[PDB]
């Protein structure tokens, strides 16, 4: 509306978000340039002491890009809104500002966020795998608004007890997990080799899911839970508890 | 060829308004038509070429709006525009030079490439503004039927012929009579030459007379005439009419006598001109009649009464001239002239991409064949692409 | 160059569309460039210098706005406006004449008047609009190094220079055989003479070649081809290459034999004509070869083998020709032609103000000077002095 | 090309730059502009190579972007990259070489290959980053229409031409005087001999002029004159100047007499040094003149008495010599040079792809004729070419 | 000489790097650099000599900061940059040229130029960057 354009017809399901098909129909280099990053701003992949890590654009973490979105949106205040009623056309246009005008915040708030996500990622010991979950959590975009709009200058950073203790629970549930797949392959594995044939390798499995502390086994559809079986059935004994077997 | 017409007009003006530090009201139409050229071209895939040399070259349009709100326009603006019309200019360019190299026996006058044929459907029609030129004007008023008017300095009407007739010869070719002339472009130069100086004429007055027909109808011609033709008055060895031999001329000229210049339409006398010299108009006239008399000077000093003895040998050959140069004029049917390049751009467009010679035009557009032989067909075409040239040359 | 020329078009517009009764709907955009263009001004101090007898002149602009109360224009508005245009025109006029009369050999493309180098400031950059004449569109192009075209009727691409050379030849000068051209303008005159009319040669063939070297390329130049060369076909008396004496030509015309009229570029064949004569096209050359070759007859009627007797003395001396006129060329350079006054109205501006020759051009503003060594630095000068020409012009 | 240019430059850091163990500080930027290419050049397709034997090759680009928050790159992060550097090296290899096989007459300087076409488009100039080097630096400057200049070591601006002008000459070729050269290169060695040795020459000198002019101006150009030809200084066996017979030359060496050199530039003399050997400078000139004398020595000694007699026959033929280098100059057009390796890579590529000639350029890439006839449209596609060929080698 | 270099360095730093659509991480320094520059320069009157046919030149610097906050370089940004880059590229020319006409018997090592001489100032010793010519 801002720049007289037809409103877009997106379709459902096209490899292409909204914001890819403006930044190529939209002319105007301020809010182009910003529709470009927003687009290609995914996260990047980096392996750091062996485990996963999913890190953000250095555009990001120092918080310039800010800067090219007040840029745009300050054109979007400058734009005429052909043909929207003047006092809508106004409210629009005076939000938009009251988002550009605190650019200096804003840039604040980023910087503040990107750190305080370095700082707790290297806290984390198991690889930052990015699947698409099956329930998500609900973001209210007026919290967004509330954190953008009331944001100040005070810096707050995790206690460096926070980061020892985030990093000793990390540790401490990676640690169990590590342990209990031991044990299960141990018991699965003695188990075929002793030929317990009537041997239910799923009560293996749901001892197993128990003692991770965190899934309520009661829900665990069953296919994922033979899937579960499989896996374990594949791995290779641990060199204690195989010897001990032995 | 309107959609045509409209797609590069508006390059142009996109080219010359839209430029840096310009007020917004400067162009505020212009952006808008500028946008609705857009809008109709994007979406669609066009190919050009594949006739001669021409390479094969296709056209994908996918392009923003310019929708920025400015008083003045500034450097990105200018730079997007840029953009845009530089893949714009490029591609009327070569779908010009696609249509510029193309014919048809049967409907020359409609579209040839594939692209303007696309371009000639209903959905393209939005492109469309104004057709100020001469040429889209022309058509325009042709495509409903009023009249038409190309206006030519110096019309490329007269195909080139320097030829000559003899009333009065022999193998000797020591006694001639007869006119000489040449039609080139706009220019007719003819001689009378009588080599007895109408010494045995009745009452000593010799006559000849020069037919021209005009390939097409021309209106408000202004013509200069004058009583001499330099180009055939100077010692001349011409060949034999068959070739087999060649004959001496030497002429010493006499002014014309009794000189009437008709320009006639249908056989009618529409003008008449008689021992007038200088500029003269013609308004309307397909063809042109100069009659002129060879008259025996009645008294003659004895250094003019000794070149013309009472019998042969004849050493000095009595000559009148005519030179007759229309400077301009208006035809319905489009004409190469001196102060277009029409004709020019469509032959360099051949020649570039080695296009095979079609089915209508001559090889090479060699002008004076297509004048000789200026056939309805052949006139169509050359209308379509002449317009398809002018177009062209609004760009490149 | 863009901000002057913009003001001379916002001068012209305020001129043709500010009229009494018009709509303020036909002049609410130019009202508003114009406006802009005060704005801009309002407030500087321009100088245009002394150099010559130009006078040296002061600037100031104080002026109010354009109104835009009225709906039809009315007398008393035209009057106003016609009171700022005319200071506007006479400001215009004497940064034009200024910049006309001036300059450099390091940077000749350059503005070098003051005025004109003030108006290269940014701040200026508001009045530039709409930029639609050849020779602005031209400049723009040049400027973003864009393929350029200039657009000339009877382009005087030729230095002047009648001159002959003698293949052949002797103190006496009876039995002489060379060429004599006459390359003035956009025409070519050449012909070739034999005095023996090949009586002893090879074949009874003698080949004559002219090679005119163009000082710019041409492209998609129509050139009209004429077998004889009227300058050359009378009898003449004619300084020795030396001055020494004087001999006499006695021309007896025949016709040219194996006409072969080569456009060259970079050496290479870019066009070639056998035996081909009226209109023609030149697409793309930087040379001209025409070859032409006197035959003698190998049968001749009695009077034509008494012209040509079997030794000396040859009273009659036989001569080939061929006539080359360019109609209408495009050329990359500006160029003085039939048409556009550029090279007048520039010299006419250094002629009234006595301006002192200066470093580049000739010191007659002589355009065969200029053409013959038509440096890099004097192109430059030469475009740049041509386009102010055409913004003064558009005004003057 | 900017945008070709960053994309070599963007892989030629990466593999500079992108190494194990370096501080993540030192690759920020460089691994910003590296995933900014990558994210330009996602989703696009591109196809190079029809032309001659060069293959049709697809490249889509699909690749990863790199990490951004590590400290130190190890050899993972090296071997990520490693893949993505390798294709698009091959990518960018393939589309110079596809522009460096292309050529028109009529936009030389705009990019000729599909490929670089579509990276002219907006959306890639975001790839675009420092622009640096001497190439793209002129390039873009020119586009601007700015003074720059290429600087060449020993810059190859003769084209080769060994040939000789006698003055005086007899059917025997037994008592000559004229002139012998070889242009080569940015070497010029100049000869003058008299086989009389000057013995009735007015005050027994004999005097050589040799004009060179060049097809560019060179400007700030270090020169080495040095009073001695060595090539003609040695008895040789000359073809006569239409090969009808051979000639004897039996130099007997000279020191040259008034020796002077005039740098000059459009008739205009610039720099003249007079009997000065060694470095000179020409600061700005587009012809050479040199100037020698042959002075008879007034005192001989008894063998140098005998070398030359009082009349014929000479057996021993005075001459005297000059050798003209530039070692180094600036020039504002490309030119080969015995340091740069454009030319070369330019030639390589089309030969061993066995590109058409083209309308443009001399088959096989031949510098004599390249050189010989430099017009502004080979300098465009010359200058577009060694600035691709320049991209190429900064990774190929 | 030092901060003369380094005015060259500047320049002919913005001229490449300075260009349509380039990331701003890749002109970060060099923009504050030329900030600098130009915080330094401002203000000052500078004249090139008259010496031989060299004509005299008056320099003063009245000229803003090079923008921040712009994630590609634009039209706009490069525009404004080549008009303060074209001026200091002139003025440094004439400086150079100024120089290179110029000579003493004793203490030839010292800048000769009125220009140089006001640059080897304390005052200008922030342009100082880059040595590596
Ligand atoms: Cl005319
Ligand atoms: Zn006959
Ligand atoms: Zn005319
Ligand atoms: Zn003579
Ligand atoms: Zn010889």
């Amino acid at each position: 509306p801002a720049f007289g354009m037809q409103r877009m017809h997106y379709r459902n399901g096209d490899p292409q978000t909204p914001f890819q098909i403006a930044e190529q129909q939209i002319q105007n280099f301020q809010v182009a340039n910003w529709l470009h990053f927003v687009n290609n701003n995914q996260f990047r992949q980096v392996v750091i002491d062996g485990v996963l890590n999913q890190v953000l654009n250095d555009n990001i973490r120092n918080g310039h890009v800010v800067n090219q979105l007040m840029e745009a949106l300050m054109q979007l205040s400058r734009q005429q809104f052909p043909t929207m009623p003047v006092d809508y056309k106004r409210s629009i246009q005076r939000g938009i500002l009251l988002l550009s005008n605190r650019l200096g915040q804003l840039v604040d708030l980023t910087r503040l966020l990107a750190y305080n996500y370095e700082t707790l990622m290297a806290c984390i010991t198991m690889n930052m795998q990015h699947v698409q979950t099956l329930t998500t959590e609900k973001l209210q975009l007026t919290s967004v608004t509330s954190l953008c709009m009331l944001i100040g200058n005070a810096t707050v950073i995790p206690s460096p007890q926070t980061l020892f203790h985030y990093y000793n629970v990390n540790v401490n549930f990676h640690s169990n997990y590590n342990e209990r797949i031991n044990d299960a392959v141990a018991i699965i594995t003695a188990a075929n080799r002793l030929n317990l044939y009537q041997k239910k390798m799923k009560s293996i499995v749901e001892d197993f899911l128990k003692r991770l502390q965190i899934f309520d086994i009661s829900r665990v559809p069953d296919d994922q839970m033979y899937r579960l079986r499989d896996r374990l059935r594949l791995l290779p004994v641990e060199i204690r508890r195989l010897d001990i077997f032995n | 060829m309107d959609v045509l017409y409209s797609l590069s007009k508006t390059l142009k003006d996109a080219r010359d308004k839209i430029v840096e530090g310009t007020l917004y009201s400067n162009v505020s139409d212009l952006i808008q038509q500028f946008n609705q050229m857009i809008i109709t071209m994007n979406g669609n895939e066009f190919q050009t070429g594949g006739i001669g040399n021409l390479p094969i070259r296709n056209w994908n349009f996918d392009f923003g709006l310019l929708g920025t709100t400015l008083l003045n326009l500034d450097a990105n603006y200018v730079e997007t525009a840029r953009n845009t019309i530089d893949y714009f200019v490029d591609f009327v360019d070569n779908v010009c030079m696609d249509e510029m190299v193309r014919e048809s026996q049967r409907n020359g006058i409609a579209p040839q490439s594939d692209s303007l044929r696309k371009l000639s459907g209903i959905k393209f029609k939005r492109i469309n503004f104004d057709n100020s030129s001469e040429y889209i004007e022309n058509w325009n008023l042709q495509n409903r039927r009023q009249r038409t008017g190309f206006t030519f300095h110096k019309p490329n009407i007269f195909p080139y012929s320097a030829s000559f007739t003899l009333n009065r010869s022999q193998p000797a070719h020591d006694n001639l009579m007869g006119t000489m002339w040449l039609n080139a472009g706009s220019e007719i130069q003819v001689a009378g030459f009588d080599y007895s100086c109408a010494i045995n004429a009745p009452a000593n007055i010799q006559q000849f007379e020069h037919i021209v027909q005009l390939r097409r109808v021309l209106t408000t011609a202004t013509i200069t005439l004058l009583p001499d033709a330099e180009r055939f008055s100077f010692p001349r060895v011409i060949n034999s009419a068959d070739g087999a031999t060649t004959w001496y001329f030497n002429p010493v000229i006499l002014r014309p006598n009794n000189v009437e210049v008709e320009f006639l339409l249908n056989g009618q006398i529409i003008n008449t001109y008689q021992a007038r010299f200088g500029t003269i108009i013609a308004r309307n006239f397909d063809t042109i009649r100069l009659s002129f008399q060879l008259m025996r000077p009645p008294n003659m000093t004895p250094a003019v009464a000794a070149l013309f003895p009472n019998a042969q040998p004849f050493e000095h050959h009595a000559t009148v001239g005519l030179t007759l140069r229309i400077e301009s004029a208006v035809c319905e049917s489009v004409l190469a002239d001196a102060s277009k390049t029409m004709l020019a751009n469509v032959t360099s467009v051949r020649q570039e991409y080695a296009i095979p010679v079609g089915p209508v035009f001559p090889p090479g557009m060699n002008w004076t064949d297509l004048i000789t032989n200026y056939s309805p067909s052949r006139e169509d075409n050359l209308q379509r692409v002449f317009t398809v040239a002018s177009i062209r040359s609004m760009l490149v």
